């Protein structure tokens, strides 16, 4: 049996790393959580610290208001019955207001007021949580990638139940929330729309859905390949380069005739996520302002 | 019409873009070079990038990419035939030359600093409140090699700080002298340590650290490069 | 043309097939014995594809396209614009994929280093081969499979998709999605992380695996670890492939029905089913 570093075989623990401070400001990070042998097994087993602030405490309140929001309704549905409620689970839905009401706030909470309420403390506590991803990289004063990236998917989220509704002209356009319930939007989103696979747009989105998956079984292999020269290491590969990024780089190279640096494989990484919610924004945002049939229009143009 | 604009102005962009994540990542291994080092005629559609410069912590100097590419070591390959992309067979023991899956790149001569600037990695007997966690501790364990014959003992683990992981296993040796195997490279058992790739008589062969207090990335490659070569290189004495 | 540090690298061996013989390069493609396997059932493969394109009258990729020979054929052979040619293709196909897959196998071990990526190649050929050949054979026929072409292979998708109503409903299929759109979030993630780290405000010092660790939990409260986030990725990658096969396998097999329907069991336990009140009651 040769060991192939999918399961750590040895844990270690020492004193909980509190981790750097640089312009962090420490009044704010809390204390260390537990340490999981569990986790251990796989990443690594400290929990915490975590850092909540003013914005953190905002974000983590209304990101609770929204997720209560919905199951106060939810209760409702169920007639205040535990067992019915966990049957109907799924079934349930808070949906957005009847499209008479348009674009205002006029709608009644039974008839979807309810839904712009949770709807804003969703809002509140995403941004206000994108707020989180700039600033801790600041803060550390490193580069604001993952603030980037995330606006990437914030990007369809807005454009699906915010941007969109708005050029639609009322709230009804919007997405419910509810397990099953969105589950069926986004299929008669396809229906109302002539089949959504002929959206050029979901074409590349699924491309790059698929290529997220491919590439990161690519790199995480690769890096798991050569990890037995400490190819986690990346970043002190990308100052120094180790036999394992030459060993990486040469694989590809000779199996697909091209390859990567160390550095440069994350700038792979990074956007072909990143084009996934990317893409996929744009060709929901144009269905139904602009093409209210994908196939009408896949005929009319290439 | 406005969408076929979009996905047109799409198109585009992804040109650009494939463009450049193609010459970002040039910015090792290129210029191309012929078998004998010399710069090669045909480079491919894509040209090197304007250069970058990385600061370096803890006064490390700094690195600017691309730049002038030098192996700053001795290659034991001679060429195996008259043309162009033929194997190259190493003219002495490529374990001991460091040639092919035993091959090392010469990287800075110091350790790996975390992020306060001390070692990375220390033995576990001078980092201090680490001890294992978890799985069977391999601290004196005899260990076996391919050809399955006791190379000595393993006497530390020496640990990741700021990762809190296991690295290499620190053995002694019949004549007292330790070396450090890879963690990846080694099974952990119930009754020993054991690897796979090594014979026992490659074991005094493994490269040496100088302070054995720490190691640095010169020397982990080195180690590395030599352990995992051996899977190649020791096949004739390896037995199931 | 080598990379600067290439040629120490090119040494011999680690073939599995045929000795010192295939063991060379062309440019920067290693060869190996499966190197010219792959050529040749590519080759073919490119050829019949390419013939069976003649029979339909078209060169239009967007047009072409390569038919399973239809349920009538079931699992016997079929004459060649009728379907044979999509089965030696698959054959050609699933050589090429395999050849493909054993040629990095020869290529890890001469690069003395883990088989961890063809290992995680098998899992996409395992999805094909699901598709092409487990599926149709638990189900009879050929025809049950995706034909060969750009759109007509998505109009395969959306018909054996509707064909069990909004597909959505296969509870395997939610689970591989899961896979997918997490796995895209851990590379949009762990790319962000590492270039924030490498690429830092305008004049700071390269930062460290430190300060990733310490951003994640500065952020979320937790980081896994830069051993952990690859085994993670590759984790949700392969785990996103095998559920989309699993959720493929299931159907049309154990279950042919509507997906919506499979949700009832759950709905229809005793302790709750007949209680009034609620969307089912
Ligand atoms: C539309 C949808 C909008 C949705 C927004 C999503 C944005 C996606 C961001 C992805 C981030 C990856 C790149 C890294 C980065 O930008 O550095 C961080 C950096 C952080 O600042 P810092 O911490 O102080 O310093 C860190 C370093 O500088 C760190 O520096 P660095 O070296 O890591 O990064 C350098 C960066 C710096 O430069 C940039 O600002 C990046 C610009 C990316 C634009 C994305 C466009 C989206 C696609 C739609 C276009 C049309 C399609 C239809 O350069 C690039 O990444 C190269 C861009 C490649 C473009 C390809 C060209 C194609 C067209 C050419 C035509 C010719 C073809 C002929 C045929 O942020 C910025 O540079 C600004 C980015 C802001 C984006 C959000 C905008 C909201 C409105
Ligand atoms: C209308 C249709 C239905 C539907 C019906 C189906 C059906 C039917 C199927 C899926 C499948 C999938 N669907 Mg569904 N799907 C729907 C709605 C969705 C939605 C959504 C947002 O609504 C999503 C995200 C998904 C997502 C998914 C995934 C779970 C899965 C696709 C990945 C996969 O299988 O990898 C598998 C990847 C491969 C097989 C890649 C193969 C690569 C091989 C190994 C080699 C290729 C080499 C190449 C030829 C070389 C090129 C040569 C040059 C080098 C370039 N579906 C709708 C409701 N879905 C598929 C699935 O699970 O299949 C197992 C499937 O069959
Ligand atoms: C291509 C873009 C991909 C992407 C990228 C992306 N997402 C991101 C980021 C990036 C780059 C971040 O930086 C940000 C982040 O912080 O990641 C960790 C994030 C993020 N992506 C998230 C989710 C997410 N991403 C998705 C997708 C994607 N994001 C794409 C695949 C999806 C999908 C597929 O729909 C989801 C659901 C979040 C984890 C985070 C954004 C955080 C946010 O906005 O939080 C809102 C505020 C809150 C306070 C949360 C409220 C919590 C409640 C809703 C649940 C309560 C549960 C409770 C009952 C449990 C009790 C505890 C138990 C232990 C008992
Ligand atoms: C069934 C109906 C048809 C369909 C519809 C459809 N697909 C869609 C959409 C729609 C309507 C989208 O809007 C989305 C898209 O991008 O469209 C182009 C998408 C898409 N279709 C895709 C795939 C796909 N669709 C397919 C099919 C189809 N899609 C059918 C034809 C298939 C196949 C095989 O048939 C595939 C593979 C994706 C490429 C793309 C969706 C990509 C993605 O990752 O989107 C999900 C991510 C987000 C919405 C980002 C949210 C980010 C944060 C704001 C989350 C915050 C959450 C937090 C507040 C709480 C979380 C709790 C805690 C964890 C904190
Ligand atoms: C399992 C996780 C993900 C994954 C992993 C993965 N893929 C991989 C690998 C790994 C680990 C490789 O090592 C290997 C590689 O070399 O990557 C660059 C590869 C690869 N994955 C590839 C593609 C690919 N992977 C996909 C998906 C996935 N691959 C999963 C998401 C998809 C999708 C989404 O559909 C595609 C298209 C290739 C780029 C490469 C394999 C190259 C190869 O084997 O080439 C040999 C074959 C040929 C050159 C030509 C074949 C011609 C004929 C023999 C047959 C004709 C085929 C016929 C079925 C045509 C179909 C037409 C379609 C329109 C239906
Ligand atoms: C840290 O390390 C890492 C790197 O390195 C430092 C890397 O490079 C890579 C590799 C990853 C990249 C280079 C990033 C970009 C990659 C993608 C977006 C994946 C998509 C790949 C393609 C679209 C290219 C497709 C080409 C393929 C698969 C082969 C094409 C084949 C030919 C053109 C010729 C075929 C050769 C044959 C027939 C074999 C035998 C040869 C004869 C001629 C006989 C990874 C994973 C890595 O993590
Ligand atoms: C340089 O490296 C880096 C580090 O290290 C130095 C890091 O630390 C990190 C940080 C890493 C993390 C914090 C992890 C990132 C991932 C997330 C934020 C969320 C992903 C969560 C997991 C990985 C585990 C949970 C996975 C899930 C939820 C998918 C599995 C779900 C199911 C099996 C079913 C779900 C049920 C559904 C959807 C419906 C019910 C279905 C029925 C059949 C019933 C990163 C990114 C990194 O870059
Ligand atoms: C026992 O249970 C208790 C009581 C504790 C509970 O509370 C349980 C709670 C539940 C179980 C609820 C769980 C909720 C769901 C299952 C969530 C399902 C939701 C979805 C699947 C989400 C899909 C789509 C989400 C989208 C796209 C939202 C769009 C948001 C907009 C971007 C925001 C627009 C804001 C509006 C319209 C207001 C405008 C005002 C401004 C100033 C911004
Ligand atoms: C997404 C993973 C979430 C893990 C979050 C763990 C947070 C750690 C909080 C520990 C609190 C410790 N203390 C002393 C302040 O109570
Ligand atoms: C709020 C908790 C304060 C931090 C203390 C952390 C203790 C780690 C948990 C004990 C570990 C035991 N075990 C079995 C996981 O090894
Ligand atoms: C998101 C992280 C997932 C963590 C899951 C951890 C799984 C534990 C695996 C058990 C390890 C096998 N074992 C005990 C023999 O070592
Ligand atoms: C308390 C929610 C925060 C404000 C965001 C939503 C606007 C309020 C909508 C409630 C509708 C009340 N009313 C009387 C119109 O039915
Ligand atoms: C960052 C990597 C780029 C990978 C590019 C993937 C190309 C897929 C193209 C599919 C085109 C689909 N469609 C409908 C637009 O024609
Ligand atoms: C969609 C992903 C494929 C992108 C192709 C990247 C460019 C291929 C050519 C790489 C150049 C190789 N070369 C000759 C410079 O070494
Ligand atoms: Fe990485
Ligand atoms: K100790």
């Amino acid at each position: 049996a040769e060991y192939q570093n999918i399961f750590t075989q040895v844990q270690v623990r020492g004193p909980a790393d509190l981790g750097m401070t640089e312009d962090v400001n420490l009044a704010n990070r809390s204390g260390v959580g537990p340490f999981s042998t569990l986790l251990g097994w796989f990443g690594n087993a400290q929990l915490g610290p975590i850092y909540l602030g003013s914005l953190g405490v905002l974000s983590l309140f209304s990101g609770l208001m929204w997720f209560f929001t919905i199951g106060i309704w939810f209760w409702y549905q169920a007639g205040w019955n535990p067992a019915v409620f966990l049957r109907d689970l799924f079934f349930f839905s808070l949906e957005p207001p009847a499209p008479e009401y348009g674009l205002s706030f006029a709608a009644p909470l039974k008839e979807g007021g309810l839904w712009l309420i949770a709807s804003f403390f969703m809002f509140v506590a995403v941004w206000s949580w994108w707020g989180r991803t700039y600033l801790r990289a600041q803060a550390l004063g490193m580069g604001k990638h993952t603030a980037w990236a995330f606006l990437s998917a914030i990007w369809l989220w807005m454009v699906l139940g915010f941007i969109r509704p708005i050029l639609m002209g009322s709230w009804s356009e919007a997405v419910p929330y509810g397990i099953f319930s969105h589950l069926d939007w986004t299929n008669n989103f396809s229906l109302v729309h002539g089949n959504h696979f002929y959206n050029p747009f979901l074409g590349l989105s699924i491309a790059f859905l698929y290529g997220s998956a491919l590439l990161f079984a690519m790199h995480g292999a690769t890096i798991l390949a050569v990890s037995r020269f400490g190819g986690e290491r990346e970043l002190e590969q990308i100052a120094d380069r180790g036999t394992a990024a030459e060993r990486a780089a040469l694989f590809w190279r000779w199996t697909m005739g091209f390859n990567a640096t160390m550095e440069g494989i994350h700038r792979w990484a990074i956007w072909m996520a990143v084009l996934v919610t990317l893409t996929g924004g744009i060709g929901i945002l144009l269905s139904g302002t602009v093409v209210d049939n994908w196939y009408v229009w896949g005929q009319n143009h290439g | 019409d406005l969408a076929s604009l979009a996905i047109y102005s799409f198109w585009i962009f992804l040109a650009g873009l494939i463009y450049y994540l193609q010459t970002e990542n040039m910015r090792e291994g290129y210029p191309l070079e012929n078998e004998d080092g010399t710069p090669a005629a045909n480079q491919g559609p894509f040209p090197l990038p304007k250069p970058k410069t990385f600061i370096l912590p803890h006064g490390r100097g700094t690195l600017t990419v691309p730049g002038p590419e030098s192996e700053d070591r001795p290659i034991a390959l001679a060429r195996t035939a008259v043309s162009e992309g033929f194997p190259h067979a190493p003219t002495g023991d490529p374990m001991k030359d460091g040639v092919g899956p035993a091959s090392w790149v010469a990287r800075r001569d110091l350790p790996e600093l975390d992020g306060h600037g001390h070692n990375k990695i220390k033995p576990m007997k001078a980092a201090a409140g680490f001890h294992v966690s978890a799985g069977k501790n391999p601290i004196g364990l005899p260990v076996r090699g391919c050809d399955l014959e006791i190379a000595g003992k393993v006497v530390d683990i020496w640990v990741d700080i700021p990762e809190q992981m296991a690295r290499f296993l620190e053995v002694e040796l019949k004549d007292g002298s330790t070396r450090l195997l890879p963690m990846q490279m080694v099974k952990v058992q119930s009754n020993r340590v054991h690897v796979n790739a090594l014979s026992s008589d490659l074991f005094a062969g493994i490269p040496t650290i100088k302070s054995p207090t720490e190691v640095t990335l010169l020397e982990e490659d080195k180690i590395c490069g030599y352990v995992a070569g051996g899977l190649m290189y020791a096949a004739p004495k390896r037995k199931s | 043309a080598l990379l600067s540090f290439e040629r120490k690298y090119r040494v011999p061996g680690g073939t599995l097939v045929g000795g010192n013989l295939f063991d060379f390069w062309v440019g920067p493609f290693y060869v190996g014995f499966f190197g010219v396997a792959t050529f040749f059932f590519a080759a073919l493969g490119i050829i019949l594809i390419a013939w069976s394109a003649v029979l339909q009258g078209t060169w239009n990729p967007q047009l072409i396209s390569v038919y399973p020979p239809a349920l009538e054929y079931g699992l016997g052979g079929a004459p060649l614009a009728k379907g044979g040619l999509w089965q030696i293709i698959t054959i050609c196909a699933t050589g090429a994929f395999v050849s493909w897959a054993l040629r990095e196998v020869e290529i890890c071990r001469k690069l003395g280093i883990g088989y961890h990526i063809p290992f995680a190649f098998a899992f996409a050929i395992l999805a094909y081969l699901t598709l092409v050949l487990f599926r149709p054979v638990m189900m009879g026929a050929w025809g049950y499979a995706f034909p060969y072409g750009i759109w007509t292979h998505l109009d395969w998708v959306s018909n054996t998709g509707y064909t069990y109503g909004n597909f959505h409903y296969n509870p395997a299929h939610m689970i591989a999605i899961t896979f997918f759109f997490t796995n895209a979030l851990a590379l949009a993630l762990h790319g962000a992380l590492v270039l924030s780290a490498a690429n830092p405000e305008k004049g700071k010092e390269m930062r460290t695996p430190d300060h990733e660790d310490t951003f994640f939990r500065d952020l979320v409260g937790y980081s896994i670890g830069t051993l952990g986030i690859h085994r993670l990725g590759l984790l949700l990658s392969l785990s996103a492939v095998f559920f989309s096969a699993l959720c493929m396998i299931i159907t049309g097999t154990i279950w042919f029905d509507q997906w919506v329907d499979w949700w009832q069991w759950w709905v229809k336990l005793p302790w709750w089913a007949n209680i009034p009140g609620g969307i089912n009651g």
